[PDB]
DNA sequence: CTTGACAAAAGTGTTAAATTGTGCTATACTGGGAGCCGTCACGGATGC
DNA sequence: GCATCCGTGAGTCGAGGGAAGCACAATTTAACACTTTTGTCAAG
């Protein structure tokens, strides 16, 4: 988001989650898409 | 060893934050049968406690910063190195 | 067990489950006094046992214990901390605050990407206790408390009140919030500028972020109280600052749909 | 204003009664009008003849007829006095004694049954209700293949809902049939022998067909008695129980063969038979006779099943979501069915009183008490799933809520266990359910709309018309089939083209089985009716809708039912043929009888002299509010000496222009981007609409207040507040009720009341304050009714209920009621949402002086600015053809009628265009003006956009223009035009019930939780924003460890955090340090319950008590 | 008994602590046989334990009875007017002593309380216990006008005397928390009863002049 | 954007020091009065009044101003905290 | 039964 | 005090969960039907979960912080804060042993 | 500041009236009653 | 390996939705005087 080193002190454990999960409702749904994203 | 994200939350070290994910009365039988202490590691056992965040300006690396002008940092600093 | 305002009462399902742990208990005692025959008393010590697991956990075991002339299930101590209605999960992880408004959003194109178009109306409510004290440091009101009544009654606010107003809320920062929360973009600091209506005002470019249009959507308005509150909002927070996505590192302010169209 | 009509398609039948899906069913369940002696054996006629005679086993009480009386009270006075409008039930039943054989016969109130109003709905406790259709599974017999295994199949036997246990049959690998009831699972040569069905008996009919039968010819029970073998059947089901011939009997004949337990149904019967091709005597799989159970419908039901094992060619599967397998049940029979419920618990009390007390000297009247019946029919009509909340923002908003098709429901499926197949559009829903008209979230699919030219049938199936088609020549016999004798012809178009009535294409575009099919005139059998048929009410309403994306088109037809009436209102430009049946058949407007002339007219009342010379006063509803809030008030539409026809408008109801359906405004629109006040579906309007009070509603808020007798004392309702100004008190009357007509603000009072005070004594520092002032407190405290905030309005009724007062029935304690009706004329504002009929809905973003907005050569400003970026992504075309026929249509003066897929194209409009120029430019030069300066720029750049032909006149070149529907467009800021020519034209834009002003709400304190002492929740509450999980992972995700940790302590439940950060900013001072929060707390208090010891500690482990001493035992 | 505030076993349990009863108290010499005698107390025993156990907020056996017989007497009259009786029907159909007011408080005391957990709406999200605010707690309003309004009494107190405001803040209870009587103060300092009137009536006197000059105190009195 | 952010977040190692120190420093100068600040009287915050300008009273924009100009030491243990206080308090009593 | 606390009493005073 | 750092979940032994009680819960009363107080011994008492109004006991003898940490013989209500209601808790003796269904579902 | 008489408020019995709690009824009676399928689909964990 | 039992399924909002009686002993409550305790008045 800064094009920085990170700052230490910073949550990265909720940005990775919040970032993989964000674009979820854009992947398939109808072994692909979402489900298997979920699987893997 | 191998889990999924979901055995891998349940089987973590503080019972608070496992609690609060699934498996309520699971977690809380087998923290209480084995006197389980939450250290208060993570973010969500904080949030529970209403506590501050091991997490940006709640975290120990900048949270004890201090901030003082020159003016008084000479009447300290001269106020103790005189004697 | 609380007295609602039309005299009715209301009460918990736990005095119910309480009830008959202590009335069930209560009988075996006297049936055990009076010597009565084992089948009795098993049965009675069988119900014993099934009020004790309906109180800590009901319908685990069997069928749910209902409150009589309802089929609803009688509300447990399990019940209580778990699920998505839970204590947990609705109480200590998410909770309702104060200082906190709503209102439909339309687009201010003449905004700058820092600030926002909120309400005066919505930010005298927001706002109140700051304003008070800035109409008792003016000659508007004469103490706290009577600066309070002057803003009940609608009529009775005169107009040195929105010039106060405008004195406390300079250099401070609102979160505006949109659901759902995807990512932490969801949430974004604005500096307010006081307009005439009742819709918020967002820039365009923050749009994308918040995933936001302007064909019925809604934002929440919060108010960082304290120092700490408002620094943080104003260096971390704010939606000048924010220009990169954090999942990706490409721009995610730049120009949209009708900007892209002209250029 | 002429209107021009499109269309080729002939409608040889018109629209059957829009709202008779509801008032049919309920007349035939009630047959309140039928005389006793004629009355059939459906609806609540059947629950008395199934549930009677009532037989001690020596007394048996008998029905005889049931009549329905009179309402108590009329239709307005239940609304006023929150009664519910119904009519007395009263049963003709005659007591016999067996023994002696004396017959005693008395009228017995059984109680109130509701009544359904002329429109079809209900008024329950004051309140429009409406009881939405269901549609569920129809009971019979069904063939499905097993999922598991392969070339097997299994047999389903389904009952009426709640009249049953279902059956399963099924062939085990071993090769055994198993019967599956309640879970239990068991062979069905046990209960087939227990039918008296011997070996050979067997083999006679099931032995045709393969090894299939060998698995059910085991001799093991075949020489077993059938006595025996009950009583072993009866073990198998309920094992336990001490086995008895007469209780075995008793839970198998009521298993299979009761028919008060177990009922197949009217459809359920006639699907059986019509799959198995036999004739069942009743309606339950076994009959009970001669002390012996004679089998119906368990042979044939495994006969099928065997040989549609073995590959029989007539036998097939059974498609479940196939709309002749799926039935619609109506508000008759969602009523009867609770009506034979409650039935059944009236007849369980007279069975058990009759055996016990005064056994000789009984009668009807002491047997029977109705409590039972009367709470199973206030228990449908109030707390029912299907009994919902009246929808009546516009007549289009009821008329649609009469015909949705709810899946859901007590016996239906569940909105989070319902998968993909029961929400997809099957290929039967052609004709019968709308395909596009759907909520759109969680409940797509789930609930859905009747299409218009459907019907159903007396069993619940919906029918669809189709027109005979004999030799080529189309007829006009029209028949209506359900799906399942729908698939048994090849089905032509209604756009098929005809000479007359001979189809004139060589190849027929048709349908056979659901699939589309290229067959000759030959070959066809039936025809459509009209492409109407095809679609619901609502979508019919959408013109263009050929060119419009389903997606779009279904939340055009969703809005149309959330426009509010206006002051205004106007009938579209470009209409589709169904505005005036929308009208006429919702019941809003008011009609001629017959020939007449008007004697009187006024804005309260009409009286019409008719030709047989009686005269009819019909008074208008004015001002009324409907339950969403808008007022709905009829305006008289005839003068005094005229004559009317019969079924000549009389007055326009809500919503209505000349009989019309008028939901909105007919604007002048301009398609282009403008400053970025058009951004992401935002609208740019003018000032001039607000001038002339364009999309200004009227909306009414109703406010009650109750005085009731306490402990303390009585509530009372007074002008004498204590501690109150004279500013305060102006407006009240001396009974303390705001005076009808005034304006009322934000914290204004509407009606004063007192309460006694709780006997306290004050606190030190306030006695000490009273001691100072010499002035002594008062006993009663301020508890009257005030305007909340952002609300207010002028006061336009106040109603008073008291105690006592005919047909009030306050609860107790309650001395009256008092209600407040303020009023308020709502004009269009910044963030009020408009839209359109082809989904492009946006919020009102500026409103910009006349001065500002584009305006056309001659001078005329454009009222609406749309962003063209939102038509490419959402493939809503229809919005421009419509806007390109306004703009034809603003010119000549006149309205067009194009219906849905047979109506206006493109070569006609563009006809109706060249003439539109003339009127637009040929009075220009009549004027003695020619082309601007302006304009020939624009043109210049057309030309090198290849939008007009090189070498043309200026004139010809507009022309070209104009027949794209493009004009050149001056800019009202600079007056400069804009370097491209505009597609400018004349739209139809609803001003939708979703409104800023109800909207927008702060606050900064207020109410608190009782347990967890948060705030509470909802504008009404003056509740706070819930910050739920997902907003405290951003505040996270972001570092900001104290903006959180306020939000969790300071602003939700510290208690002691909040009152000193309140106190703190008060004083201009920094607000504390937050500590523990009080749902933490609890939570503790909650683990302890649990016997959990639950301990926090400190870095030396030793316990930290976080409670202050205040739970610690000394 | 089933369907009257009490579960079959509870019942059968609160029926078999009759039949013991019965056992003990039955006489063979009657030739009565034991079930004629023994369904007299198995009938007593449940239904004392429906009056005694069917409700939240207990009501007593003769209440029961009361509201039992009203029930039956206004259903009687519902079934024969055709509607609904009114509380004067009802009081008249009772017998002497009964009057309209007197029904309508029966009916309210026999109110059963409202489950805090009963849905709202077809989502199951929303319950009674929602919309209830807590009003013992006092307000963060309340709590701040409650500090403003002490703090200014103490400097309003400042301007009396040593004596006189703590006379006054004794005789408040601004001190002990209680009001402390004229004869009670007169101990602490050793005065009589009737001068301790006078100072704390003329100490009273002076800050009511004070305000008068300032009225800064008007405001807390509402 | 904040005026000078960009320099502001290149004075620290870790951007959420940054926030500790702006909110620490002003809570010293909302507790003594703005009397402690290191700005010269040209240099203060002001606000556009309907009277005239005032000095700006948001705090936090006063201890973002104060730390662009460097005349502000901020870093972990640097003086005691009890000890800090009383010097403070002396020099600027409130 | 049990699961049915009823059935499991009348099953005992059957006896 | 001491800030809490860490919280530990057990079991909670009989002499435990008595030593947490106030007082036992002998009665399935609530509160009294016509004077909507409280009933004596039971799941609302006032002599074991504390007092209604802040320093004020059952018997009306008590009415000012003045007695704090007092226990009124009259009715045995603490005159104390009424906020204690919230943290105070009771018991009920069971006549038998009855098994926690966590650990045995 | 200190008495001396003064009427009202608060406090202490005393007793009759409401209110509430408990026991008793004798022909013979002896094992419930509601429900019941678009049963929800999947994956994990345990008992075999 | 199969068979069985358990827990899981986005967010914010919104209006709307709140069938026995009687006899008797015991206990609690309300009325009625009658007796100290408290606030006052006028004085000295
Ligand atoms: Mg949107
Ligand atoms: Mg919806
Ligand atoms: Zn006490």
């Amino acid at each position: 988001s800064m094009a920085r080193p990170v700052s230490i002190g910073e949550a990265v454990g909720i940005v990775a989650a919040q970032s993989i999960g964000e674009p979820g409702t854009q992947l398939t749904m109808r072994t692909q898409g979402l489900p298997r994203v979920i699987e893997l | 060893l191998l889990m999924g994200v979901t055995k891998s939350a349940l089987s973590t070290k503080s019972w608070l934050s496992a609690a609060s994910f699934q498996n309520t009365t699971h977690v809380l039988t087998e923290a209480a049968i084995a006197g389980k202490k939450d250290e208060l590691i993570g973010l969500k056992e904080n949030v529970i406690l209403g506590r501050l965040i091991p997490a940006g300006t709640g975290s120990d690396f900048v949270r004890f910063t201090q901030v003082v002008d020159q003016k008084t940092l000479k009447a300290i600093e001269e106020a103790r190195k005189e004697a | 067990m609380v007295q609602v305002d039309g005299g009715r009462f209301a009460t918990s399902d736990l005095n119910d489950l309480y009830r008959r742990l202590i009335n069930r208990n209560n009988r075996l005692k006297k049936l055990l006094a009076q010597g009565a025959p084992e089948i009795i008393i098993r049965n009675e010590k069988r119900m014993l046992q099934e009020a004790v697991d309906a109180l800590l956990d009901n319908g685990r075991r069997g069928a749910p214990v209902t409150n009589p002339g309802s089929d609803r299930p009688l509300r447990s101590l399990t019940d209580i901390l778990s699920g998505k209605q839970g204590r947990f999960r609705q109480n200590l992880l998410g909770k309702r605050v104060d200082y906190s408004g709503r209102s439909v959003i339309v687009v201010g194109p003449q905004l700058k990407l820092h600030q926002c178009g909120l309400p005066k109306r919505m930010a005298l409510e927001l706002f109140k206790p700051f304003l008070l004290k800035k109409m008792e440091e003016k000659g508007i009101a004469p103490n706290v408390k009577a600066a309070r009544r002057m803003l009940e009654r609608q009529r009775d606010i005169k107009d040195e009140v929105w010039d106060a107003l405008e004195e406390v809320i300079h250099g401070k920062v609102v979160l505006l919030n949109r659901a759902p929360t995807l990512h932490r973009l969801g949430i974004q600091a604005f500096q307010p500028v006081l307009v005439e209506g009742q819709s918020i005002q967002l820039h365009p470019l923050v749009c994308e972020a918040f995933n936001a249009d302007f064909d019925g959507d809604q934002m929440a308005v919060h108010v960082p109280l304290s120092s700490f509150a408002q620094a943080e909002a104003r260096i971390q927070m704010l939606s000048a600052h924010n220009l990169l996505s954090p999942a990706s590192g490409e721009p995610l302010a730049k120009p949209s749909r009708d900007i892209i169209l002209g250029l | 204003m002429e209107i021009k009509r499109f269309g080729r398609i002939r409608e040889v039948i018109p629209l059957p009664p829009l709202t008779e899906i509801q008032v049919e069913s309920y007349r035939r369940a009630l047959q309140a009008d039928v005389p006793p002696e004629k009355r059939e054996n459906v609806g609540i006629q059947a629950a008395f003849r199934e549930t009677f005679p009532i037989e001690e086993e020596g007394l048996v009480l008998d029905f005889l007829e049931y009549r329905l009386g009179e309402p108590p009270f009329p239709q307005d006075e239940c609304r006023e006095k929150d009664l519910t409008y119904q009519a007395p039930l009263y049963a003709r039943l005659q007591l016999i004694h067996k023994d002696t054989g004396l017959i005693k016969e008395d009228e017995v109130f059984l109680g109130h049954i509701p009544l359904m109003t002329e429109d079809g709905s209900f008024i329950i406790n004051g309140a429009d209700r409406v009881i939405v259709s269901q549609i569920h599974r129809s009971p019979g017999v069904y063939f499905t293949p097993d999922p598991a295994r392969p070339g097997r199949y299994i047999a389903s036997i389904i009952p009426l809902p709640k009249r049953g246990p279902w059956i399963d049959l099924e062939v085990e690998p071993n090769g055994v049939v198993s019967m599956k009831v309640n879970k239990r699972k068991f062979p069905l040569v046990l209960l087939l022998r227990v039918l008296g069905y011997d070996q050979e008996t067997l083999a006679r009919e099931l032995g045709a067909y393969g090894e299939l039968v060998q698995g059910l010819m085991d001799e093991s029970v075949f020489a077993m008695r059938p006595e025996e073998a009950l009583i072993r059947l009866f073990t198998l089901l309920r094992p336990g129980d001490p086995p008895k011939r007469d209780k075995a009997v008793a839970y198998v004949y009521g298993l299979i063969a009761d028919p008060r337990r177990y009922d197949l149904g009217e459809a359920g019967r006639y699907k059986a038979e019509e799959k198995l091709g036999i004739r069942l005597s009743g309606r339950t799989l076994a009959r009970f006779e001669d002390g012996e159970f004679k089998d119906e419908v368990f042979l044939p039901t495994l006969r099928y099943l065997f040989a549609l094992t073995a590959g029989v060619p007539g036998h097939e599967v059974d498609d479940i979501d196939h709309l002749g397998n799926r039935r619609i049940r109506t508000v008759g029979e969602l009523m009867t069915d609770q009506f034979r419920v409650g039935l059944a618990r009236l007849a369980r009390g007279v069975r058990e009183r009759m055996l016990m007390g005064s056994e000789d000297s009984l009668t009807p009247a002491k047997l029977v008490n109705s409590r039972p019946l009367e709470a199973a029919i206030r228990e449908f009509f109030s707390r029912s799933q299907l009994s919902q909340f009246k929808d009546e923002t516009n007549p289009l908003s009821s008329l649609r809520h009469k015909r949705r098709i709810s899946a859901l429901g007590p016996g239906g499926l569940t909105r989070e266990r319902a998968g993909f197949d029961v929400r997809d559009v099957h290929r039967t829903h052609y004709g019968r359910i709308c395909p596009v008209e759907t909520p759109e979230g969680a409940n797509i699919g789930l609930i859905t709309s009747l299409a218009a030219y459907a019907r159903v049938d007396e069993l619940g199936f919906i029918r669809t018309p189709y027109r005979r088609v004999v030799g080529g020549v189309v007829t006009d016999e029209v028949v209506y089939m359900t799906a399942t004798e729908e698939d048994r012809y090849t089905i032509a178009q209604a756009n098929t083209p005809l000479e007359g009535n001979r189809i004139a294409a060589e190849r027929v575009v048709a349908r056979r089985k659901g699939e589309p099919v290229i067959v000759s005139p030959e070959e066809v059998e039936f025809m459509d009716v009209s492409p109407k048929q095809v679609f619901s009410v609502n979508t019919n309403l959408i013109p263009f809708l050929e060119h419009d994306d389903a997606n779009r088109a279904l939340m055009g037809s969703n809005m149309q039912t959330q426009a509010v009436p206006l002051i205004r209102a106007q009938a579209p430009v470009v209409m589709t043929g169904l505005e005036e049946r929308v009208v006429r058949d919702s019941l809003a407007a008011l009609y001629a009888e017959e020939d007449g002339e008007v004697a009187k007219v006024d804005g309260n009342r009409i009286v019409v002299r008719y030709e047989d010379g009686r005269l009819v006063e019909y008074p208008l509803r004015r001002f009324y509010r409907s339950n969403q809030g808008t007022a709905l008030d009829q305006r008289p539409r005839v003068v005094v000496g005229q004559r009317v026809r019969k079924g000549d408008l009389l007055a326009d109801g809500p919503a209505s222009e000349n009989g019309f359906l008028a939901l909105g405004q007919n604007v002048l629109v301009a398609i282009m981007p403008f400053d970025g006040y058009n951004f992401e579906d935002a609208i740019v309007i003018s000032e001039e609409l607000l001038k002339r009070d364009f999309y200004t509603s009227i909306h009414i808020e109703r406010y009650e207040i109750e005085a009731r007798d306490t402990k303390l004392g009585p509530e009372r309702i007074t002008r004498d507040i204590p501690h109150l100004s004279e500013a305060a008190l102006r407006d009240l009357d001396e009974e303390g009720v705001v005076r009808i007509g005034a304006e009322v603000k934000p914290g204004d009072i509407l009606v004063g009341r007192t309460s006694f005070k709780g006997e306290s004594e004050p606190t030190p520092e306030e006695r000490l304050l009273r001691s100072i002032f010499g002035e002594k407190a008062r006993d009663v405290k301020d508890t009257s009714l005030r305007v909340p905030p952002g609300e207010g309005g002028i006061v336009v009724r106040t109603v008073r209920l008291r105690r006592g007062d005919p047909g009030v029935e306050l609860k107790p304690g309650v001395r009256e009621v008092v209600r407040v009706y303020v009023a308020q004329k709502r004009k269009l504002q910044v963030g009020d949402k408009l839209a359109n009929r082809h989904g492009n809905k946006g919020v009102v973003a500026k409103i910009l002086p006349v001065e500002d907005m584009p305006h056309l050569p001659d001078g005329t400003p454009v009222d609406v600015i749309l962003n063209p970026l939102g038509v490419p992504s959402r493939m809503n075309l229809g919005q421009i053809l419509e806007t390109h026929l306004g703009l034809a249509g603003y010119f000549l003066g006149q309205r067009y009628i194009s219906p849905i897929f047979d109506g206006a194209k493109e070569p006609e409009i563009k006809e109706l265009l060249a003439q539109a120029f003339e009127v637009y430019f040929g009075k220009r030069k009549g004027e003695g003006f020619g082309v601007d300066k302006r304009e020939v720029e624009v043109l210049r750049r057309a030309e090198k956009l290849g939008l007009v032909t090189p070498g043309k006149t200026p004139e010809e070149q507009l022309k070209e223009l104009f027949l794209q529907g493009k004009v050149v467009l001056y800019d009202g800021r600079t007056g400069e035009p804009i370097e491209g020519p505009i597609v400018v034209g004349q739209m139809f834009i609803m001003k939708l019930y979703h409104m800023v002003e109800d909207k927008m709400h702060a606050r900064s304190t207020g109410p608190y939780s009782l347990i967890t002492q948060q705030p509470l929740g909802g504008k009404a509450q003056f509740g706070g924003q819930r910050f739920g999980e997902m907003e405290v992972w951003a505040l996270e995700a972001y570092g900001a460890a104290h903006t959180l940790q306020e939000m969790l302590t300071l602003k939700s439940d510290d208690i002691e955090g909040r009152n000193a950060a309140y106190e703190a900013i008060i004083k201009g001072e920094d607000v504390p340090e937050p500590s523990v929060p009080e749902s933490f707390r609890v939570l503790v208090k909650e683990l302890q319950a649990l016997a959990l010891d639950v301990q926090t500690l400190d870095e030396k482990d030793n316990p930290v008590d976080i409670f202050e001493g205040l739970a610690s035992k000394r | 008994y089933t369907g009257r505030g009490l579960s079959f076993l509870d019942l059968i349990q609160e029926g078999n602590q009759g039949l013991i009863r019965a056992v003990e108290k039955f006489e063979y010499k009657r030739r009565f046989k034991f079930s004629t005698y023994a369904t007299w107390w198995i009938r007593q025993a449940i239904n004392r334990a429906i009056a005694d156990q069917a409700r939240t907020i207990r009501i007593p056996v003769h209440m029961v009875e009361t509201i039992n017989k009203l029930s039956r007497t206004a259903r009687q009259l519902q079934q024969e007017l055709g509607r609904e009786p009114t509380y004067e029907e009802i009081a008249e159909a009772m017998g002497p002593g009964w009057d309209a007011k007197r029904v309508e408080e029966t009916l309210k005391i026999a109110q059963e309380p409202v489950s805090l957990e009963t849905p709202i709406g077809d989502e199951k999200d929303s319950f009674y216990g929602d919309f209830i605010p807590d009003e013992h707690l006092p307000s963060p309003v309340d709590a701040a006008t409650q500090s403003l309004l002490s703090e200014e009494l103490e400097k309003a107190l400042s301007k009396l005397s040593e004596r006189e405001a703590m006379v006054l803040k004794l005789r408040k209870g601004l001190i002990d928390g209680r009001e402390h009587t004229l004869e009670e103060v007169g101990a602490f300092f050793g005065v009589t009863r009737e001068r301790i009137r006078q100072i704390e009536n003329k100490a009273l006197r002076k800050l009511k002049y004070h305000e008068s000059r300032t009225r800064k105190l008007r405001d807390f009195l509402d | 954007a904040e005026p000078g952010i960009d320099k502001l977040f290149g004075m620290v190692d870790s951007k959420y020091r940054l926030t500790v120190v702006v909110a620490k420093r002003a809570q010293q100068l909302l507790r003594h009065g703005f009397k402690n600040t290191v700005l010269e009287p040209e240099e203060r915050p002001k606000m556009q009044t309907l009277e005239g300008l005032f000095d700006d009273p948001n705090a936090v924009t006063w201890a973002m101003k104060e730390l662009l100009t460097g005349r502000l030491v901020f870093g972990e243990n640097l003086v005691p905290e009890d000890r800090l206080q009383k010097e403070m308090e002396r020099l600027y009593p409130v | 039964s049990t699961s049915d606390p009823v059935r499991q009493y009348l099953h005992e005073i059957g006896q | 005090k001491k800030e809490v750092r860490k919280v530990r979940i057990a079991l909670a032994s009989p002499e435990k969960i008595r030593s947490w009680s106030y007082g036992e819960v002998e009665k399935p009363e609530t509160i009294n039907y016509r004077t909507l107080k409280p009933e004596r011994d039971g799941l609302f008492d006032e002599r074991i979960f504390g007092p209604i109004k802040d320093y004020e006991c059952a018997c009306g003898k008590y009415k000012r912080q003045r007695f704090e940490g007092k226990v009124c013989e009259r009715c045995g209500v603490e005159v104390t804060k009424s906020i204690v209601r919230r943290y105070r808790m009771g018991h009920i003796e069971l006549a038998t042993p009855a098994a926690h269904i966590w650990f045995v579902k």
